């Protein structure tokens, strides 16, 4: 409960065994802006650091220090990822295990609420009391962790224009549907534009190009219409470090020696190794040689210059 | 049954490639208890010559370094077949074997190469399940932390997310009797084990068993260069180092090469009988020399499985026996030589004609 | 036959031309709408050396002229009209050894891919290394790349390959040299591959037999249903990994159904198949198969697969749902999970152990009895004293545990040695103070610990 611009934790059964309720931040110098809570996490931000807490002991395990301030926090269910927005108007998705902070390319901070995807955790959205904006984050890329806005093709860095449709009022997001909670107070249902026909495994461009762009790249192959984009999949799947859907593209993309050098790989799982390998196949041999290098198996990079 | 057939009818040409072709199909197919069994077989098959064609030292060099290497992608694929097992198949297991089994799968995958189907993230993911689960909290921590630099299957890392976070906030206090102790060097194993699984403190390679991979009470140690197998076996038959073993420890030694120690004759009429164990790698009609080792702690039963001259508890390699399949790696079976009576392979066709004649 | 020939006709007011281009013939020929065909010959002193063929298509009408690199062609459009006598449009087909001609103007170039071009129809290719060098343009790296793949020389190859830096195929080429060292035609084959030229392989080493590799090079060109039918006829021991790769090929396309049928077809449904059904949370599913038009095509196969009884048995084992484990162990008539589960029950279900135990005794009996009396025909004449012994049976372990637990480890040392278990027999045998049967099964073991230690064990 937030009280006096502080939290306090309680059980609810009032039982004389009980521990007695805590109070949250420990410095007032902070002041708290939300919270969340989880079977076991609890997590609040402050204007200074997002905590999280273990509740079977109260003791602090991931604590991320925005640098930056803290404006609005947003936690996922899991209570592991928080997208945040800090004083600059611009959002972070956060890892609390790794600590690290992620540049949310493409937010328009118009939109300045964040709601999780409650099926996938990899995606939320972006909204305002007008429209709405997909975000998907990788977990491992060759980039290491990103997240992007989902945009329009043939549109690097705008999106779509929006007429805005009246009335509408986004409450809830389940699998790209928003759940709308209308004046009236009866739940509309709204799909997201970024999540149609997501669902049909017929040849269809629309199709394959929205679960490209929600890293549904598995799915995508079902959807794939002309070559084109059978070697953008195969392209970004290397690019996923997905190596059995790289040999699965490939195999259609009739570059046997590709495929046999990709099945010999198939198996390894130490991400810096991927990334060279993968940096290789691609043509990248000087990241190659440093993601090799700082390897488990640096002896690599040597057959690889040789 | 072709290949045992070819086993018993010589031919090393046919037998090295229906056994190449077996052993393939059960890696690719992810067969890893056969792959074991296949690989650890080849290796013995690879000393094998055709009697009208003597190999030059080049080729016996050259075949021998094959014979190791298949050795050691059977103990790794062996190893390996568990931790997928528990991994992937909704089958419980037991917690202290599939620990030190995930330990010693790390200390074989650290530095040298990796065979092919064996995923560093399954054995790093057990690992650190259990060591949760056995209160093995550092142990735990270092694994969950290295996690991070290896991906896992797209439904793996909600449940790793909250066990990295939770494990945080259980205290590091690793308890002794999980942990491996090195007899070398009198010392406990608390560090996660570089590659080769040796130790961290002298460099020791661990003796293991091979169904539940304790480290059992052998330490390994090579004849000096004026002493040889023949001679080792005369004066094993035929007939201080308290002082000595301080002077192993000491700093400033190279720390890039295991050092092993050194036997003479005198230590070797000091020595018991029954302390000295004699492993002759069976790699074929290869000439490799026989490695010595000596046990201090006779409360602890070991024993070798003459097939495959791999180390194990003697009640649990017993007790392993007994699944109808001989040794569990090697699947070697005593009291009949190695050419078995093929016979029954023709039974066993009859009896197929049988059952098809039934009705 | 032929119907024309033309020499290389040098561009007009271009006087630098290159004495080996003017040298080059090229005839128009077809065979007895008729093929086409270009062939191309270096008129040396000592006579005519063929340099290559040029297929033409059908709107590729005849060739007119020659001026390198390019056959001169008066065609028609692909969707023109034949018919039309308006429809005559000129063409440059470039020669086949002039690719990647960025530069229309690239002189020096030209001239020594020219140059290459001649050693290679001469052959001798340790100068035709030296004609390209000269040359930046990969493509006449990739050219002489091919001419080391038809000649079968790997040294210049390796360094054809690896200053193009075709990393992969240059892994390749290590790992094909580091693995078949023995064997050339084979890493003449991964070069080819490498090369983007695929009908070789087979040709290659097709009779010889290496029917493994081009196993995997029908699968890497998409080509399944051509590696199947091919290697269920002329591959029999590469089945199942045909199968397995169409399974995990299938499981990354998200099909369940092909993908589960085919791991039922590759014989590894005993942990594949029921991984499927675990991590697709279908196992509600595979309860009910365990205990609809297309689900008769699963239900045909899945109740009785006996490693799917087997694994079922063991899930619902470690479930701690014993009872259902025990009847899945016997639909899957495992002999040794059974026993194990009666003699860990409480209370122990010693009679059915008992029975079951004899059970397969009797069957190692009937089998030694049989081999013995099969063998001892040529026995009658032959003296041997071959003391076989039937198969020990490991179920009956546990029942000699029993009895471990019991006192009656007399009883127990009976079981012990139909188990083979020579250890515990002897761990059995020390109570007793006896010694007889202690050095028998120690003779028995066969192994050299087992007299190697009871030996002092005997002389306390
Ligand atoms: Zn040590
Ligand atoms: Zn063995």
């Amino acid at each position: 409960v937030v009280y006096d611009g502080r939290v306090q934790l309680s059980p609810i059964r009032d039982t004389p065994e009980a521990a007695a309720p805590v109070y949250f931040p420990e410095s007032g110098d902070t002041r708290l802006v939300s919270i969340a809570l989880s079977e076991v996490f609890f997590l609040y931000a402050t204007t200074s650091r997002v905590s999280v807490y273990a509740l079977h002991n109260l003791q602090q395990v991931a604590t991320f220090t925005c640098n930056t301030g803290l404006k609005r926090a947003f936690a996922n269910p899991a209570c592991t990822r928080v997208a945040y927005v800090d004083d600059s108007s611009e959002l972070f998705n956060v890892n609390l295990v790794t600590e690290v902070a992620n540049k949310a390319e493409g937010y328009d901070p118009d939109q300045k609420m964040v709601l999780w995807d409650q099926a996938e955790a990899t995606v939320f959205i972006t909204y305002d009391s007008e429209k709405c904006a997909t975000f998907v984050n990788t977990p491992h890329s060759r980039h290491g962790a990103t997240c992007e806005s989902v945009l329009v093709k043939d549109s690097s860095e705008d999106n779509l224009y929006t007429p805005l449709p009246p009335g509408y009022t986004p409450v809830t997001l389940f699998r790209g549907t928003v759940v709308c909670q209308t004046p009236n107070g009866t739940l509309e249902t709204v799909p997201l534009q970024t999540h149609n026909n997501i669902f049909l495994r017929t040849p269809n461009a629309e199709a394959f190009y929205n679960n490209f762009s929600l890293n549904r790249l598995r799915w995508s192959s079902n959807n794939i219409t002309s070559p084109q984009e059978a070697e953008d999949l195969a392209v970004k799947s290397l690019h996923m470090l997905d190596v059995e859907l790289a040999i699965r593209v490939y195999r259609q993309l009739s570059q046997p020696s590709l495929v046999l050098c990709l099945e010999k790989i198939r198996h390894i799982h130490e991400k810096n190794l991927l990334l060279g390998h993968v940096s290789m196949i691609m043509g990248y041999m000087k990241d190659a040689q440093n993601f090799f290098l700082r390897s488990s198996q640096p002896l690599r990079a040597l057959e690889m210059r040789r | 049954e072709a290949l045992e057939a070819f086993r018993a009818a010589k031919w090393p040409k046919e037998a090295m490639r229906l056994m190449e072709t077996l052993a393939t199909n059960s890696v690719t197919c992810r067969k890893f208890r056969d792959a074991a069994f296949y690989y650890i077989h080849l290796a013995e098959e690879y000393g094998r010559f055709e009697e009208t064609e003597k190999p030059t030292d080049v080729e016996k060099a050259a075949r021998i370094r094959r014979s190791k290497e298949c050795v050691r992608r059977a103990d790794i694929y062996y190893a390996f077949s568990g931790v997928y097992a528990h991994t992937t198949q909704p089958l419980p297991y037991n917690e202290l074997s599939l620990f030190r089994t995930a330990k010693y799968l790390f200390g074989m995958c650290a530095e040298s190469a990796i065979p092919i189907n064996v995923g560093k993230g399954a054995i790093l993911y057990t690992l650190s399940r259990i060591a949760n689960r056995l209160e093995m909290v550092r142990t735990a921590r270092a694994v969950f932390e290295k996690l991070q630099g290896v991906i896992l299957p797209v439904s793996m890392m909600e449940q790793v997310d909250i066990e990295t976070l939770l494990v945080r906030s259980k205290p590091v206090k690793d308890r002794d009797e999980l942990l491996d102790r090195c007899f070398r060097c009198n010392q406990l194993i608390a560090q996660l084990p570089m590659a080769g699984d040796r130790c961290p403190n002298c460099f020791h390679p661990c003796v293991r068993s091979f169904v539940n991979f304790e480290c059992l009470p052998l330490v390994e140690f090579v004849l000096a260069d004026e002493l040889t197998d023949e001679e080792a076996e005369r004066i094993i038959v035929s007939g201080p180092f308290f002082t000595q073993l301080q002077y192993v420890l000491r700093p400033g030694r190279p720390t890039a090469t295991y050092q092993p120690f050194v036997a003479s004759a005198d230590i070797l009429k000091g020595f018991r009988r029954d302390e000295v164990f004699i492993v002759r790698p069976r790699y074929g009609t290869l000439p490799v020399p026989n490695r010595y080792y000596r046990l201090m702690r006779s409360d602890v039963s070991v024993c070798l499985c003459n097939g495959c001259q791999h180390f194990f508890i003697a009640e649990d390699y017993e007790a392993e026996c007994m699944r109808g399949s001989g040794c569990p790696l090697c699947r070697y079976r005593p009291g009949k030589q190695v050419s078995r009576s093929m016979k029954q392979i023709l039974f066993d066709m009859e009896t197929a004609a049988a059952a098809s004649k039934t009705s | 036959i032929p119907n024309s020939v033309y020499w290389n006709t040098p561009e007009p007011n271009t006087t630098t031309v290159g004495e080996f281009e003017y040298i080059l013939l090229a005839c128009e020929t077809y065979q007895i709408q008729r093929p086409h065909n270009i062939v191309t010959f270096f008129a040396t002193h000592d006579g005519l050396v063929l340099q290559n063929f040029a297929p033409l298509r059908r709107y590729q009408i005849c060739l007119v002229g020659l001026t390198i690199p390019d056959f001169l062609l008066a065609s028609v459009k692909i969707n023109g009209d034949p018919n039309n006598a308006e429809d005559y449009v000129i063409e440059q087909k470039r020669l086949r050894d002039f690719e990647g001609l960025k530069s229309d103007k690239d002189v020096a170039v030209r001239e020594a891919l020219m140059k290459f071009s001649y050693y290679a129809t001469i052959g001798n290719m340790d100068e035709a290394y030296r004609c390209v060098k000269s040359i930046k343009n990969p493509a006449a790296w990739q050219g002489l790349a091919r001419l080391c793949v038809t000649s079968g020389r790997l040294d210049v190859a390796a360094v054809c390959l690896a200053t193009m830096e075709d990393c992969v195929a240059a892994r390749a080429l290590r790992e094909a040299k580091e693995d078949y060292p023995d064997d050339q035609d084979v890493q003449l084959a991964t070069l080819a591959l490498g090369l983007s030229m695929t009908e070789e392989a087979v040709e290659l080493l097709r009779k010889s037999k290496r029917y493994d590799l081009l196993t995997d090079v029908y699968m890497a060109c998409g080509k399944f249903e051509h590696a199947q039918r091919h290697s269920e006829r002329f591959d029999r021991a590469r089945i199942r990994p045909v199968a397995y790769k169409y399974a995990q090929f299938m499981e990354s396309l998200q099909n369940m159904d092909a993908a589960i049928m085919w791991y039922y077809n590759a014989k590894c449904a005993s942990t594949d198949v029921p991984r499927i059904f675990f991590q697709t949370n279908r196992m509600h599913e595979l309860r009910q198969l365990m205990m609809g038009e297309q689900q008769s095509t699963f239900a045909t196969i899945f109740p009785q697969n006996r490693e799917l009884l087997l694994w079922w048995a063991q899930h619902s084992e470690r479930r701690h749902n014993v009872q259902e484990a025990l009847r899945f162990y016997n639909a899957g008539e495992d002999v040794y999970n059974i026993v194990r589960i009666l003699c860990s029950l409480t209370p122990p279900k010693l009679d059915s152990a008992l029975q079951l135990v004899n059970k397969e005794m009797d069957k190692a009996k009937m089998r030694f009895q049989q081999q013995q009396a099969f063998a001892a025909t040529a026995s009658a004449r032959f003296g041997d004293d071959d003391h076989g012994e039937p198969d020990p049976v490991g179920s009956a372990y546990f029942v000699a545990q029993l009895y471990e637990r019991q006192g009656d480890d007399q009883l127990a040392l009976q079981y012990y040695q139909a188990a083979g278990a020579y250890r515990s027999g002897v761990r059995v045998a020390w109570k007793m103070e006896q010694y007889g049967v202690v050095a028998n099964l120690a003779m028995k073991s066969s192994d050299e610990r087992l007299m190697l230690e009871t030996a002092m064990a005997l002389e306390k």
